[PDB]
């Protein structure tokens, strides 16, 4: 079954962030609540896969000259509804999420998916590779926010956890969990473990 | 015969023995108590007689001045401020409920007004002492693990990082606070980047920006900086920041900090940075031996004195640091420490003797712009040299591209 | 009502005009105006094109095709081509082929050269004297168990110009072949049914190029011939299909028609004074045929040579007798041969093992100066392997080691 | 006056476009490897913030905002498209303008221009214009500022990297884990300048 | 391609793309208005000391319990206009609305304030139990807003909420505490001569004082943000004139 | 004159007496393979073959037309070779006086000869080798010319023989291979030497150059960079005085000139001095009964930079105009790293040593300490004179970054320009071989 390989080789063997790079700026800014990853995540998902299907659609008629006006077109009216939707429906959500939400736009994968795969491929295989690269972007977003949302808060989707000492419990959160490099030091050992358990992705020594 | 012991255990090292494995630990410990013994293969067949262990051991003897009159310090502080504020049923209470009081006294000691420098001293070693214990086995726990893994060989610098973590702390730090700075100044900042020697933040300085920015109650306000149960107090930066110049009051003895008084470390703050005078006697033999850069110390010197100066002349009707002198910026906080133990790391600072000087202005400058212009800080030392170590190589670099020009030129 | 409105017709009106303003400033900025490029300033073989695409594409347009092979990934290196007028900077993906040295007189890569402008091109080895011949198959026999001797022939009484050492491309069509149909003998089929071999076929439906060696040497007029080896799926993974042009080649048959093209070559001898070593294996018999036959009928030299040539059994030898009527003729060509399975029916009494050991213990380890020789090889990368490493072992250097590998 | 110079000051220093707000991530980290091309691509970005900003909060000011228009109409809900399409179309002008008539400094920096073409930190650069309503003349001197910071935090990173030659990286740090390891470090450096009320 | 089709295909796609996201944007509206309001209608009920789960319980007792009015600064009354839709935020930084405040005036730090604001009367029945005070000032970090519940004589307070706020959750942060929040539950803002007495206390404050609530520990910039909020915002150019017509009866 | 200030004089025991007495018989000599750049030998001689004086043995595969004599008559008795069969010493057996001869020429025609008739001499009689070219300190090519040719009549390093002595026997044929090198070269030639007088030679183009200071001031490096910086398009060639005197006896009298004067002296030898030997000498009959008993390194050259003449390499290099004795270091120290060394010799100020002015040590081949990283603590701007960024280079080097290496300025170093910041390395750095190897890929990329 091909579906399979598909929608579930960008999680580890071709990782959006942590073999290509893209998408790191929502990954930096959005970690500090699991509720936020997860709602970005699920975004940022739906928006690739519609892009590319409506890309792949009409990938015969495209300009060469304005190809990248049309595809910008396509992709802010997706993430101008979805920022739509989130107002009228999360709106908490979309308070935190900031500016965030319409980044979506220059987000590198959405972009990079619709150049490489939509443009040459069929629409249902677009949508399908659009899903796993959501799927894979997910992965890193939701590792990250754990840890960071759990070691700065004792918190997990703003359920108790770890008792704080501030409500009379035994843990002291971290302060530097909440703040811009834990976000860093995070992304680059869950690349360290990932490049150990799978050594093919090892870089070459200049 | 410890030569004969040495040389006879070997063979339970070398490969295919006993106890291969630890042959790192067991090559450290005979190289230590011994010389390599070995000799020169080509080019130059005679050698310098310095090296690492020596260059590090001379940094390391530099703080003994420093580390023990913080020690002694401490200790005066602490019986001050509880002699201030307790007296007797409650102050007997009060010991009876402490191990370092108690200990002190089984230990001969007496936590009475009237103690003595040896007492005094002992307070402050019992504060001392267990977190230098920490950190070191904490850090050297992580540095065997990296060199056995990568079959390495322990090396000296960490003998110097453990201790100055240890003299730039509060008295009070707690050791699991402790143990996880040191454990995050010596894997994050140096061990991932390939030991002493392949970094470019300063390891000591990295951990403590951990402390700083994790749990920043521990290691500010006015309840860290005095080891007095219940003692609460300011310290002379923070209270030159409410009041200017005449709000510098001991309020333990109720007498007036005097410029002498912070020169010689007569005041509160962390274990080693307070005596002034020991801190430039210690550097003195260090600058003489040819190890630490007066390039970086004049630098520093230079922009310290003219930031403060302009500031001084600007003036200020609502900020009173605008009108600290350059001679009261230099005796308070970790102004010197830093200046002459810890801007001075050879790895961390540029290679150029141009960009010595550049690196030591700006990290001159950034400390006094942080202490007068950052109003949630009241130093700036430690975030300068972290910010200085990130443009160091700039310097370097533009020296380098001058330097390329003039060899175009067929002039070098 | 009135918002969904404005809305629709400020969108549109924006993208219009973003569209319209990107478009007219494209028409008056971008050149659209035909250039040309030239090729050792001559007013002929030039070519006009518009301002884009590659180079390669460009030559290609006159026919040049710079002895190009699998066209991507810069996997051959061979279209090398040197400029000589103000072109761009080098991608970074040339140095893997174009050492620094090269890089200073020009040269770069026609598959990475991107064109906007005119400029001046400079074609190394003149060739403009490539040709495509129609030729028919005179005989496909299998001289051993999976290499066979292919002979073609020459129309009009011409023959090809190259050089000893050379090699030819061959184009195909579209085709569909079945290892069954092959006509292997009894004598090597033992190891096909063996193997089950026949259990594979091949198809493309696209003509598709290959290169080949070429074994004989240029006097050998009127015809030309090749030993090709039959290209199986690899044993770790014997699933995926067999080669393509090997295979389809393996299918014809005596008054078959066929068509080569594309005759270089860059594995030619030095002329020196010095001694000369052949080493081959396998495949590898053609260059050295034609090289040891160029160097003794056609020159004529008096150099010492010798070769050496590793098997597996006896009905794995071929051109035994052209060989020794070298060897008889004159006596300044000696043949040595050692196979690794010596088998009953052999009755061998040679020299055994592999052919690198065989070399080193019975002629260079006591060698006066191996150093001073020439070692032309050819034949499997990992014979070729060990073969270098026992000839730097014993202070070879690369300027002596002429290698040409099948496949890189 | 000082007015614009705080703001200058601000968004170069206080308010880090790349180590303080995290845009502009993977280009900052994928052409970090040389001084010369950080360089380069940083000019690029002060170039193509400084124009962009601008004209952003005229349209903005001039058609988007409430009753800018008409009274009761608000157009709101296209600043993301229209944005985008500005700064799309202006970059790719601007680079064949280069192209054409300026041979050089399409070498110099013409060639990076396809990587900012669609970039986070302009994006967000426009959009934090929007929210913090700032006049022409604050629009040009932000633009300014961010693009002046984005190009020191760049080029530092550049030449840590390039000191870092001499390093020995375990196998499976090598590259984006270890450069990922050296932006945290810078961010925490930056952290000095977090308190300044400016 | 021929610029024909670019044109037709360009005019298409915008066509369809701009009628989906004008429908979309322009049928959300009142929705995304009523989450707005939300938000700030909880936060009232809370510190009004009255429980409600769900928007349909928020909007049913807060239309019912809360009267919102305009307040003007100078002279302490009442002003007409639609307070239930006032926005004092943008209206201080518009010059024709605000005005400039001095350097010894401006205690806070706030740099402006709205010429009129606007005040939450709770209702029980027709009679009036409480007011509800908008203040804010400037923090270590952010700017720091809050609700101050005071009772009809003007003096005592009922309760105290931080809504918006910046500081670092550890030191400063502590102002959203519930245990810190207590405190404030029936201190007087005012002395027995009409002075503004509230007053934070460094290292704690004494047990049974009718104007002291225990400071932040550890976070003085803080606590002195708090204390110079309360100080403008009881004084003068405060709600000053506001309280002294509201102990007058004027409710 | 050029003042240098930043270097070093290795205050080792053991200081030649300059005076000059006849050395101990020599029976055997040998050409080393090894040390020349780039060579690839190819033999003309074989065991057991006879042998004349500036008779062929070897010439260049990768060096066309550049020829290797013999320096005596006598057998050919061994022909070592190493790993990979790499040629280590071609050793003769002294035996006889029959020679190959050439042209002679009156003193006063030497300035108007043929730049092509004296290269043709020099190339036949093997005498080409001594000039060298920087960059890559290899042979010239026969074809080739340069603007520049440094002369060093001066030499700093430590325990060497003071050039004037040697000059002051040889006026004539100094001021003849003067002559020579100035008809020779296309530009100037450069007499580099000290303050004091020497023969001078009356061509335009000859011109004497002072140089002032400590080691590295004796350099053709030093000269080099302060007279003519060299680079990729500026190629200079570099001969010592010795090999000028050999060039004026050659083109005075027709003989290939043989006769040395090297310094024998270090802290083991018993009576330090200048002895007479020639070229290729084996030194283990050169030092017969004239050490101090124990185990000892016999040094070809300098101790800063030199190679250990031991087993095949025990001859005296065709560069080396000195030999160097010294134990070796193989003791271990209870605490040694932690003395406070009265008898302990550094660049830095951490022992008692550098209290005592004047003191002398009697060093050995120990190395102070393990290999570690480099911590730098500014001891390498301390001897480098040139205008570069020292730790920069060395950790280019370090790192192989051929390319930063040679825009920081490889490219006019040679091995023994390192020296002394090996010497003073707290890592133990060997940056000679560092170096080389970064050349070599310079060289082989063309
Ligand atoms: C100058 C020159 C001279 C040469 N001379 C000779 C010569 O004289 N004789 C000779 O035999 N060769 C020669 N070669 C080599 C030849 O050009 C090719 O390397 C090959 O031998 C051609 O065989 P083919 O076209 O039948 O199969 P190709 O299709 O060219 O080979 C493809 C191979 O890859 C395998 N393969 C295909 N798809 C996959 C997959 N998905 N996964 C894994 N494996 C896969 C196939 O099974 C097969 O083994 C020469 C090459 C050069 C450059
Ligand atoms: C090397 C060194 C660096 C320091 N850096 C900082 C710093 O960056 N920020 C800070 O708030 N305190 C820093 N401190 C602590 C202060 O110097 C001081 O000990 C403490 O703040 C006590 O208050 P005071 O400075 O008012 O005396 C540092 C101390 C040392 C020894
Ligand atoms: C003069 C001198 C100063 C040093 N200062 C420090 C320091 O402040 N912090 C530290 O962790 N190591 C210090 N070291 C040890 C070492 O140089 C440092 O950890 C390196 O960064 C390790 O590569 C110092 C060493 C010397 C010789
Ligand atoms: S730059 Fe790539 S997601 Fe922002
Ligand atoms: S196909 Fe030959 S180099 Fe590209
Ligand atoms: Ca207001």
């Amino acid at each position: 079954k091909e579906l399979k390989k598909s929608v579930l080789a960008p999680v580890l063997d071709n990782n959006p962030i942590a073999l290509q790079v893209l998408g790191v700026c929502s990954a930096l800014a959005v970690t500090t609540k699991l509720e936020t990853a997860f709602v970005m995540t699920l975004a940022v998902m739906f928006v690739t896969a519609l892009s590319n299907f409506f890309v792949s659609l009409i990938r015969n008629h495209i300009p060469n000259s304005v190809r990248i006006i049309v595809q910008m077109a396509i992709i802010a009216s997706l993430v101008i509804v979805v920022d739509q939707i989130l107002k009228a429906y999360l709106y908490d959500i979309s308070k935190q999420l900031s500016v965030f939400v319409g980044l979506i736009i220059t987000n590198c994968i959405v972009m990079g998916r619709a150049e490489a795969f939509a443009m040459k491929s069929e629409p249902i295989p677009s949508f399908i590779d659009g899903i796993g690269n959501g799927l894979g972007y997910g992965f890193v977003l939701m590792t990250v926010g754990f840890f960071r949302e759990l070691l700065g808060s004792g918190k997990l989707f703003g359920l108790e956890v770890l008792p704080l000492i501030s409500n009379g419990g035994w843990y002291q959160p971290n302060g530097l969990m909440l703040l811009a490099p834990s976000a860093f030091f995070l992304i680059g050992f869950m690349i360290w473990a990932i490049r150990t358990f799978k050594p093919e992705q090892v870089e070459a020594k200049e | 015969g410890l030569k004969k012991f040495l040389e006879d255990i070997e063979h339970h090292f070398e490969p295919g023995g006993k106890h291969e494995k630890w042959f790192a630990l067991y090559e450290a410990a005979a190289t230590l108590f011994y010389t390599p013994g070995l000799v020169t293969k080509r080019s130059s067949h005679v050698r310098d007689s310095v090296d690492l262990k020596r260059i590090m051991i001379m940094v390391w003897l530099a703080v003994f001045p420093a580390m023990f009159w913080g020690m002694y310090n401490a200790g005066g502080q602490a019986i001050a401020a509880l002699n201030h504020l307790y007296s007797g049923d409650q102050l007997a209470a009060i010991v009876a409920g402490n191990w370092h009081y108690w200990l002190t006294e089984m230990l001969g000691g007496t936590m009475s007004s009237d103690a003595g420098w040896g007492s005094k001293m002992l307070l402050g070693a019992t504060y001392f002492l267990p977190i230098y214990a920490t950190v070191f086995i904490v850090g050297a726990f992580w540095e065997v693990l990296f060199c056995m893994v990568r079959k390495h060989e322990v090396n000296e610098g960490f003998f110097v990082t453990s201790i100055l973590f240890a003299l730039i702390v509060p008295p009070t730090l707690p050791l699991w606070q402790a143990a996880l700075g040191i454990t995050f100044g010596v894997v994050v900042a140096k061990e991932v980047f390939g030991g002493t020697g392949r970094n470019f933040l300063n390891p000591a300085l990295a951990g403590r920006a951990f402390l700083f920015f994790a749990y920043p109650a521990q290691i500010s306000g006015d309840l860290v900086w005095t080891a007095a149960d219940g003692y609460s107090g300011a310290t002379a930066l923070s209270q030159w920041a409410q009041g200017g110049a005449g709000a510098l009051i001991n309020n333990a003895t109720g007498q007036t900090i005097t410029w002498m008084d912070a020169f010689i470390g007569n005041i509160p703050g962390s274990i080693g940075e307070v005596s002034t005078l020991a801190l430039m006697i210690g550097a003195a033999f260090i600058v003489y031996m040819g190890i630490a850069s007066w390039r970086i110390i004049g630098g520093v010197m230079i922009g310290m004195i003219l930031l403060s100066t302009l500031f001084n002349v600007i003036g200020s009707d609502t900020n009173a640091m605008f009108n600290m002198p350059w001679h009261w910026h230099l005796v308070l906080g970790g102004f010197a420490f830093g200046m002459f133990f810890m801007a001075t790391d050879p790895v961390s600072a540029s290679f150029t003797n141009s960009g010595k000087w550049a690196y030591g202005i700006l990290i001159g400058v950034m400390c006094v712009l942080i202490r007068v212009v950052n109003p949630a800080y009241p130093e700036g030392m430690m975030l300068a040299i972290l910010f200085a170590n990130l443009f160091a190589p700039l310097f370097d670099h533009v020296v380098v591209e001058r330097n390329i020009k003039r060899r175009l030129a067929r002039y070098g | 009502m009135s918002t969904i409105i404005f809305g629709v017709v400020m969108f549109t009106l924006i993208i219009l005009a973003l569209v319209l303003v990107i478009l007219f400033a494209k028409s008056k900025l971008v050149p659209t105006g035909d250039i040309t490029i030239s090729i050792n300033g001559d007013p002929e073989k030039a070519i006009v094109t518009q301002p884009g695409g590659k180079l390669l594409t460009a030559l290609a347009g006159a026919g040049v095709f710079v002895s190009s092979a699998c066209g991507g990934g810069g996997s051959c290196g061979q279209c090398r081509v040197k400029i000589k007028s103000g072109g761009g900077d080098i991608l970074p993906t040339e140095l893997d082929h174009i050492s620094k040295g090269e890089a200073r007189e020009g040269e770069r890569l026609a598959c990475q050269v991107a064109v906007k402008a005119d400029m001046d091109l400079e074609l190394p080895e003149e060739i403009f004297g490539v040709k495509k011949w129609e030729c028919t198959v005179i005989s496909n026999d299998n001289k051993a168990t999976f290499i066979k001797e292919l002979k073609l022939a020459i129309p009009d009484g011409e023959s090809v110009p190259f050089r000893a050492g050379g090699y030819i491309q061959i184009e195909a069509p579209a085709h569909h072949v079945k290892y069954a149909d092959f006509d292997v003998p009894e004598k090597y089929r033992g190891d096909w049914d063996k193997f089950n071999l026949f259990r594979y076929e091949s198809k493309v439906d696209e003509p598709i190029i290959r290169a080949y060696s070429m074994a004989n040497y240029p006097e050998e007029f009127g015809i030309i011939m090749l030993n090709v080896r039959i290209a199986t799926p690899p044993p770790n993974n014997p699933n995926v299909p067999p080669g393509q042009m090997s295979s389809y080649i393996w299918s014809l048959k005596a008054g078959d028609k066929c068509t080569i093209s594309g005759p270089f070559g860059e594995f030619f001898a030095k002329d020196t004074d010095a001694e000369m070593v052949f080493i081959g294996g396998g495949a590898g018999m053609a260059p050295m045929r034609s090289h040891i036959f160029d160097q003794l009928k056609r020159l004529k030299s008096k150099r010492k040579m010798s070769y050496w040539y590793g098997a597996r059994s006896k009905r794995e030898m071929f051109y035994v007798e052209d060989f020794d009527g070298l060897a008889a003729e004159n006596d300044n060509f000696v043949w040595h041969c050692a196979l690794s399975d010596p088998q009953p029916e052999d009755n061998w009494t040679g020299y055994t093992g592999f052919i690198h050991n065989v070399l080193y213990e019975n002629y260079l380890k006591d060698h006066e100066a191996p150093e001073d020789c020439e070692y032309y090889m050819c034949g499997p990368p990992m014979m070729n392997a060990a073969v270098i490493n026992m000839l730097k072992n014993l202070g070879v250097e690369e300027e002596n080691i002429l290698l040409d590998d099948f496949g890189g | 006056m000082e007015h614009y110079i705080s703001l200058l000051v601000k968004s170069i220093f206080i308010e880090n476009m790349a180590l303080s707000f995290f845009l502009g991530m993977c280009t900052f980290l994928a052409v970090s490897k040389k001084v010369k091309t950080s360089f380069g691509l940083g000019i690029a970005v002060i170039v193509v913030l400084t124009i962009s900003v601008p004209v952003n909060n005229l349209v903005y000011n001039l058609v988007l905002k409430p009753d800018a228009l008409v009274e009761g109409v608000d157009l709101s809900f296209l600043n993301f498209i229209t944005f985008i399409g500005v700064i799309a179309a202006l970059v790719q002008i601007l680079e064949m303008i280069l192209d054409r008539f300026f041979p050089p400094l399409y070498n110099a920096l013409g060639i990076f221009l396809p990587l900012i073409t669609v970039n986070c930190a302009i994006f967000g650069g426009v959009s934090f214009m929007v929210q913090r309503d700032y006049s022409f003349a604050e629009s040009v001197v932000y633009g300014f500022g961010s693009g002046v910071g984005w190009m020191l935090a760049i080029v530092a990173l550049a030449g840590i990297r390039e000191k870092m030659k001499y390093s020995d990286v375990p196998p499976g740090l090598r590259g984006l884990g270890i450069t990922f390891i050296t932006a945290g470090l810078m961010a925490l450096g930056f952290m000095s300048f977090s308190g300044v009320q400016l | 391609d021929s610029i024909k089709k670019t044109l037709f295909v360009v005019i298409a796609l915008s066509l369809v793309c701009s009628i989906i996201v004008s429908a979309a944007a322009v049928g959300l509206r009142d929705k995304q208005k009523e989450n707005a309001a939300l938000d700030k209608q909880s936060k009232i009920l809370q510190v009004a000391g009255i429980e409600a789960k769900g928007s349909k319980q928020i909007v049913e007792l807060f239309n019912k319990s809360i009267e919102p009015r305009l307040v003007d600064f100078n002279t302490g009354d009442f002003v007409e206009g639609d307070a239930a839709n006032y926005d004092q935020r943008k209206a201080a930084k518009e010059a024709s609305e605000s005005i400039k405040l001095t350097a010894e005036q401006d205690k806070a730090k706030i740099q402006r304030r709205a010429n009129v604001g606007v005040v939450y009367l709770v209702k029980d029945g027709d009679k009036t139990s409480k007011v509800i005070l908008p203040v804010h000032g400037n923090g270590l970090w952010s700017m720091m807003y809050a609700f101050v519940a005071v009772e009809t004589d003007g003096n005592t307070v009922s309760g105290l909420t931080y809504y918006e706020q910046g500081e670092t959750p550890g030191l400063g942060g502590e102002v959203e505490n519930p245990a810190w929040r207590a405190q404030w539950v029936g201190k007087k803002l005012f002395d027995e001569n009409h002075k503004p007495a509230i007053k934070i206390v460094k290292g704690g404050a004494p047990q049974g004082s009718e104007h002291g609530v225990d400071g932040l520990s550890g976070a003085t910039l803080t606590s002195n943000g708090v204390q110079n909020t309360f100080d403008f915002w009881l004084g003068d150019m405060g709600f000053g004139p506001f309280l002294t017509k509201v102990r007058d009866g004027g409710l | 004159m050029i003042t240098i200030k930043k270097g070093l004089d290795l205050p080792i025991a053991g200081t030649p007496s300059q005076v000059i007495s006849d050395g101990k018989a020599i029976k055997k000599v040998a050409l080393l393979g090894e040390e020349y750049v780039g060579m690839r030998p190819t033999m003309h001689v074989r065991v057991g073959d006879e042998v004349k004086k500036a008779q062929i043995l070897f010439e260049d595969k990768k060096n066309p037309g550049v020829k290797f004599t013999s320096p005596v008559s006598g057998k050919v008795v061994e022909i070592n070779r190493g790993a990979k069969r790499v040629l280590q010493s071609v050793v003769i057996e002294v035996a006889g006086d029959d020679q190959v001869t050439f042209d002679k020429f009156e003193a006063n025609q030497l300035a108007s000869l043929n730049r092509d008739a004296i290269k043709t001499q020099l190339v036949e009689s093997g005498l080409w080798t001594a000039f060298r070219t920087r960059p890559f300190s290899k042979v010239p090519a026969i074809d080739s010319t340069s603007e520049a040719i440094f002369v060093t009549a001066m030499d700093t390093n430590p325990l060497a023989a003071e050039p004037t002595v040697v000059i002051n026997e040889q006026s004539e044929a100094f001021v003849a291979g003067l002559d020579v090198l100035s008809a020779l070269t296309t530009g100037k030639v450069y007499v580099c030497k000290k303050g004091t007088s020497l023969p001078r030679s009356q061509q335009p183009n000859v011109e004497e150059h002072v140089f002032d200071g400590p080691h590295p001031a004796g350099l053709a490096g030093t000269h080099m960079h302060f007279l003519y910086p060299v680079s990729a398009d500026h190629v200079a060639w570099s001969i010592n005085y010795q090999d000028v005197i050999a060039v004026g006896q050659l083109f005075l009298t027709g003989e290939l000139y043989t006769q040395r004067v090297v310094s024998l002296a270090g802290p083991v030898v018993n009576k330090p001095r200048l002895v007479r030997t020639v070229m290729g000498a084996s030194l283990e009959q050169l030092v017969d009964s004239e050490i101090m008993p124990g185990e000892v390194r016999i040094i070809s050259g300098s101790v800063l930079s030199g190679t250990k003449a031991t087993g095949p390499h025990a001859y005296l290099g065709r560069y080396h105009l000195q030999v160097s004795v010294l134990r070796e270091g193989r003791d271990k120290e209870l605490f040694g790293w932690a003395m406070p060394g009265k008898n302990k010799f550094s660049v830095t100020r951490s022992f008692l040593g550098h209290l005592f002015k004047g003191q002398v040590y009697n060093m050995t081949t120990t190395t102070n300490g393990s290999d570690r990283s480099m911590v730098p603590i500014g001891n390498y701007e301390k001897v480098m004179p040139l205008d570069m960024e020292p730790t920069l280079l060395l950790r280019d080097l370090c790192a192989g970054d051929s390319d930063s290496a040679v825009r920081l300025g490889a490219l006019e170093l040679d091995e023994e320009d390192l020296a002394l910041c090996t010497f003073v390395c707290p890592g133990k750095y060997e940056y000679g071989q560092l170096l080389r190897e970064c050349l070599d890929k310079i060289e082989k990329e063309g």
